């Protein structure tokens, strides 16, 4: 029932995109919508397939909307006839963030599924990665944010690799990858902090209502702030770093021995080589 | 005859909750619909209609189709004492017709007035405008208290209307039975369709 | 000179359905447009249901087909049926005669309709195997006799790719995360220990092989595990794993404060 | 015509384009006959009917200028008239070929222009040659507008070949310009 981590296959991404540019839907005053098939049973949600849903918003500032229920229950079973294992889960709108009628219509999809999920594909990509963001609705009744991932099934491994090949990263090893992932995280951090910062401004300006529930959490962020080049920590880190030095003093070192040995072998090949060549130069 | 999409607007409401002639108004609505829609699908096959509920919870009660699936859909009830979503319902019915299937189908709407009809004239006419803008055919079923008339509904059919059936034609339903007989007169059916 | 362009969504839907059907040669239809006599473009695909029997003419389901067609019309995906995919898992890319007859049943619909064979299993992660071609390893079936091959390319977008990049990315809270230290220490204590036993191995191989050749060498090292690739490979983990952990802390201490 | 006579069934074994090509391979053979060539092409020229295949008929067109390159402008423009009169298919390609052939290095907007439609007429057959001859006409520093056009038509016009030969034309009318085309170069690079 209660689920935590959400998994997504890249085919819903590309599919939804092609829905976007297929239907020419402006990214300013308009969004795209379709539904999502996958496995909702366990405490994760594996999303696999999707298909586009025709729908209308009510002029500007939509009070009402329309989504075709007949289109759904006509398509659904026409998917069942293909792979029966893919169950109708939830829907998506490609619109940057959530909206108004969202929470209203999810209640609608509770008719055609059980739990019902809503994720938002970012079609612009102009931001950083994870164009998706996963949401459910819990009581009140708002959208809880969930973690997501892009989990390539074998077929999508093959697909994405054949394609993205001409764009992938060529540096593998392990050190470059990790040290990259970090800085990527640092950039991430700096972003979130902005967000909270200027918001609080809007709190002090942007007609900040109150949200005593956020401010509490900010405080709790400070209370969790590790201070303290304390005589305690200063030792912990110190005692730890040294352990790391011992491991490094071995790896780097012995490794150097391995190069040395290899060099020796090369000199062996050269020496033997000139002997036979100079030998041949005789006749 | 007709190649256009239609919408059936049903108020199940303070009138529909209440028999205006057998068995209930809301029921009197029903077979009249099929009657209509039959002639609608007899007008042409492919003639499509919507079905939607307004009140405190406006929504489609079935949409798009062209055959029985509506008669299917309409089969089940509604909130019987409900209230006006008309404007919204219509504005939905408009957007409905914005997605009407395999266009070259003109936009049409058929509306039961089972509600006291609360709305503002401009909004009403903004609808009428929006319709005429969208170019919707609009005919209304109204038996109101008094009736709902000398009102929005009267301005509206006018306000929608440059050309009659390309925009609007009215009938305001009278007290008593013979609905199919009654409306046989009104350009809710026949005449220009 | 003739060619087809296969959009990304097509190819991924393709490989997905194929890889899902193992091993009953599924089938589906291809939506696209014929640019000129030298081109076919496939922008879309939808999947055709299975049957008590493999792919064949009647496997094509008219009810299903049109039922999908109009459904897509409502979504503005209007496009001819330009070809039909298929899969021959494990048997490479070619048309059986039974594949052929059906291909004809798509000739008389449009003379330029093509056949696309996908091969889910062999299709490696590197260069996905795909083949498209039309009638008149594979040469056993008359690659050039009854039919003939075509060429393929892929219509792209700078964004599409951008989504796919994050495919093998990480998370958010990632980069600042510090794996369980104590547990890490075991890797260095346990990893270094395992290497120790190897250290002597490398010693014995240098003192031994020191007096031999490569042919004699294959007898030694095809048998056992030389400790060379173990020390160098083993040092890899300690190096980077330790550096990342050391580096991660260095940042958390200064940054997080 | 030594072997040309040898196999006449050669022509049978030629194909519409080969038939088209076999007809053009004549201008080569006669290249430097500044009178005969036209008469050489005469039997295979235009209006003078044909034994079969408008390509062979198309063949002379391109085949013609082979001898007359720079010297056939009249016939060229004349043929360009035939082009102008109807730009499309072989009747426009083979001509669309030989036009810029003789028109090469000579700046004639019509050559650019007349093709520019034949170009824009979007015959993978025909429009291709336009992507060349237009380059050939303005072969030189040319004009950036055609470049824009070509480059536009490149991104604009939807075809592999028709789109392809454009850059070639772009390659043409950027000649010795060096530093100049770097933009489009960079553009083309990008």
């Amino acid at each position: 029932l209660a689920v935590q981590k959400v998994v997504v296959h890249p085919l819903v991404l590309l599919s939804v995109v092609d829905h976007f540019n297929r239907i020419g839907k402006v990214g300013n005053q308009k969004r795209v919508v379709g539904v999502l098939l996958g496995s909702w049973q366990k405490k994760v949600l594996d999303v696999s397939n999707s298909f586009a849903v025709p729908f209308d918003e009510d002029d500007k500032d939509d009070s009402v909307w329309f989504l075709d229920h007949d289109y759904l229950e006509n398509m659904y079973g026409m998917f069942k006839k293909v792979n029966a294992r893919e169950r109708i889960v939830g829907w998506y709108h490609t619109g940057p963030k959530l909206h108004k009628n969202d929470i209203a219509i999810n209640e609608l999809m509770k008719r055609y599924c059980p739990n019902s999920v809503l994720v938002i594909i970012d079609v612009k990509p102009k931001d950083l990665g994870l164009p998706t963001e996963a949401y459910i609705s819990v009581e009140s009744k708002t959208f809880e944010h969930v973690t997501s991932e892009i989990g390539a099934e074998e077929a999508e491994e093959v697909g994405v690799e054949h394609l993205l090949r001409d764009i992938k990263d060529t540096t593998v090893g392990t050190l470059s990858q990790r040290i990259t992932n970090q800085v990527h995280g640092l950039k991430g951090l700096n972003s979130k902090l902005l967000d909270i910062r200027s918001y609080l401004e809007k709190v002090a300006t942007g007609k900040l209502p109150i949200n005593h529930q956020i401010i509490y959490q900010l405080q709790d962020v400070f209370n969790l702030l590790p201070d303290v080049s304390l005589q305690e920590f200063v030792k912990a880190f110190y005692l730890k770093t040294n352990d790391q030095m011992v491991v490094v003093y071995l790896a780097s070192l012995i490794r150097s021995v391995v190069a040395l040995h290899n060099l020796i072998n090369n000199k062996i090949a050269n020496r033997d080589a000139e002997k036979k060549e100079g030998q041949e130069k005789e006749e | 005859m007709v190649l256009e999409s239609t919408m059936v607007c049903v108020d199940n409401s303070e009138y529909m909750r209440n028999g205006d002639f057998l068995p209930t108004r809301l029921q009197a609505q029903q077979d009249a619909v099929n009657i209509v829609c039959h002639s609608k699908t007899r007008s042409n096959p492919e003639n499509n209609v919507g079905l939607i509920t307004l009140a405190n919870d406006c929504e489609v009660l079935t949409t798009l189709t062209p055959d029985t699936g509506r008669i299917l859909s309409k089969l089940h009830t509604v909130q019987p004492k409900g209230k006006i979503t008309f404007c919204t319902g219509i504005r939905v019915a408009h957007l409905a017709l914005k997605h009407r299937q395999g266009k070259n189908h003109k936009m049409r709407i058929i509306a039961f007035v089972g509600s006291p009809v609360e709305d503002n004239e401009k909004d009403l006419v903004k609808l009428a405008k929006r319709l005429k803008k969208e170019k919707v055919n609009v005919d209304i079923i109204n038996f109101g208290e008094e009736e709902v008339n000398t009102e929005k509904l009267t301005a509206f059919v006018n306000t929608l209307n440059g050309k009659d059936g390309t925009g609007s034609h009215l009938v305001t339903v009278p007290p008593g039975p013979s609905l199919a007989d009654a409306l046989i007169s009104s350009p809710i059916l026949a005449g220009e369709g | 000179a003739e060619q087809v362009y296969i959009s990304s969504l097509a190819l991924l839907k393709m490989l997905k359905h194929g890889r899902a059907g193992v091993p009953m040669e599924v089938m589906g239809l291809m939506l696209g447009e014929f640019v000129d006599d030298y081109t076919v473009r496939v922008i879309d695909v939808f999947a055709m249901p299975q049957s008590g029997t493999g792919v064949s003419v009647e496997a094509v389901d008219p009810v299903f087909q049109a039922k999908m067609l109009d459904m897509l019309k409502q979504t503005g995906r209007p496009e001819m049926v330009v070809g039909w995919y298929h899969s021959h898992p494990g048997f490479g890319c070619w048309l059986s005669g039974v594949d052929i007859n059906t291909q004809q049943s798509f000739e008389a619909l449009s003379e330029r309709a093509v056949a696309v064979v996908v091969d889910p299993i062999q299709s490696v992660k590197g260069k996905v195997v795909i083949d498209a071609f039309r009638l008149i390893q594979a040469l056993i079936h008359g690659l050039n006799r009854h039919y003939y091959s075509i060429t393929i390319n892929y219509r792209k977008n700078e964004l599409e790719q951008k989504m796919l990049l994050n495919l093998h990315k990480k998370s958010w809270m990632e980069g600042l995360t510090l794996q369980d230290y104590s547990e890490h220490c075991k890797h260095n204590e346990s990893v270094v220990k395992e290497m120790l036993e190897l250290a002597k191995n490398y010693n014995k191989a240098v003192e031994e092989e020191d007096k031999m050749t490569p042919e004699q060498l294959a007898i030694k090292n095809v048998g056992k595990q030389d400790p060379k690739r173990h020390l160098e490979e083993h040092v890899d983990v300690l190096m980077t794993s330790n550096i990342v952990q050391c580096l991660a802390a260095m940042l958390d201490t200064v940054v997080f404060k | 015509d030594q072997f040309l006579r040898d196999n006449l069934e050669w022509l049978a074994r030629a194909t519409n384009w080969a038939k088209f090509t076999a007809t053009a391979s004549l201008g080569v053979i006669h290249k430097g006959h500044e009178k005969e060539a036209l008469q050489l092409m005469a039997t295979y020229l235009p209006k003078d009917t044909s034994p079969g295949s408008a390509y062979q008929e198309g063949g002379g067109l391109y085949a013609l200028g082979l001898i007359h390159a720079n010297h056939g402008g009249d016939i060229i423009d004349y043929l360009l008239n035939q082009l102008k009169n109807a730009s499309n298919d072989i009747v426009r390609h083979g001509g669309s070929l030989g036009l810029g052939l003789a028109a090469m290095g000579t700046a004639r907007q019509d050559v650019y222009d007349l093709l520019k439609t034949n170009l824009y007429q979007d015959d993978a057959v025909t429009g291709e040659a336009a992507g060349l001859a237009l380059g050939l006409v303005m072969l030189g520093s040319k004009n950036a507008q055609a470049i824009e056009d070509m480059v536009g038509y490149a991104q604009e016009t939807q075809h592999e070949k028709i789109l392809r030969g454009l850059a070639v034309g772009i390659a043409l009318v950027m000649y010795g310009r060096m530093e100049e085309a770097d933009a489009l170069i960079e553009s083309l690079c990008r």
